[PDB]
């Protein structure tokens, strides 16, 4: 069953998200405003900013994570950076419009808002699909936060180097996520529910994908990499 | 390098 140091995984885990994590979004009134020929760039590239700051600070805490040399560290944020926000969003979407609510109307996002920055359906149309068939999992917030951690935690990232180590860490993550399912995710629900929280990675990994295909499109042009901040810049590329 | 990050991290 659960052992205790499973039980502390979760409870860590469920902790650190709750840092990160603000459910009134009171800090979208920081970032420039948002416009509604990429009206919404500036706008959701703030975003984007806060969330990796967010997703580096939920990261930290991962059980594991902080006795990975600094470089390898730096690896998996840089290339999970935006799978986890992809996931970490699925929170405020929902399904009545296929949006994102967060909060108020001027932060209510849509296909429209994302086309708005820059990106196309090439993208678009399969991250909406994600965030159905994510929504449609309804995770126990456990499985959520164990998800976006063993996410961060890959061992097939490129670049990486003790990716022993990496694997260790992320398969305590996912005994820790397995016998969860088994021990407090009653039937049927649970049905192949690993499994398909697994396709849900490999579905990030092809959103990633197209993702850093149309954001080398859009930062090669200098008026939108002027647009965008360091620490997007830093993370994502330049 | 990755000084921001570098900063977010330690
Ligand atoms: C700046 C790089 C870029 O490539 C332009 C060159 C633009 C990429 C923007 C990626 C996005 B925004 B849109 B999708 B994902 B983020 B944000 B917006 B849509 B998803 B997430 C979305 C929905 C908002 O989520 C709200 C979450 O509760 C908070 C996330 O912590």
């Amino acid at each position: 069953k659960l052992s205790e140091e499973q039980q502390h995984i979760i409870a860590i885990l469920l902790d650190a998200h709750h840092k990160t994590y603000d459910p009134t979004y009171a800090d979208f009134r920081d970032f420039r405003p948002p416009v509604r020929p990429l009206s919404m760039l500036p706008h959701l590239a703030d975003l984007v900013s806060y969330s990796i700051q967010k997703v580096i600070g939920f990261a930290k805490m991962i059980p594991g994570f902080r006795d990975l040399t600094s470089d390898d560290q730096i690896v998996l944020l840089k290339s999970s950076a935006i799978e986890v926000i992809m996931l970490r969003s699925n929170q405020s979407f929902t399904m009545d419009d296929m949006s994102w609510d967060c909060g108020s109307q001027d932060y209510k996002y849509d296909v429209t808002d994302v086309s708005k920055a820059g990106h196309t359906l090439e993208l678009i149309e399969p991250l909406i699909k994600f965030q159905v068939g994510l929504k449609k999992l309804n995770l126990h917030e456990e499985e959520h936060v164990l998800l976006m951690a063993i996410c961060i935690v890959s061992p097939d990232r490129p670049g990486v180097q003790d990716a022993k180590l990496v694997e260790a860490i992320q398969d305590r993550l996912s005994n820790t996520l397995q016998t969860y399912i088994r021990c407090r995710h009653p039937p049927p629900g649970s049905h192949q529910l690993y499994a398909k929280m697994i396709q849900k990675l490999a579905d990030l990994r092809s959103l990633n994908e197209e993702h850093s295909k149309q954001y080398r499109s859009l930062s090669f042009q200098p008026e939108n990499s002027m647009k965008l901040t360091p620490l997007v810049l830093e993370v994502f590329g330049n | 390098n990755h000084p921001m990050l570098m900063n977010l991290l330690k």
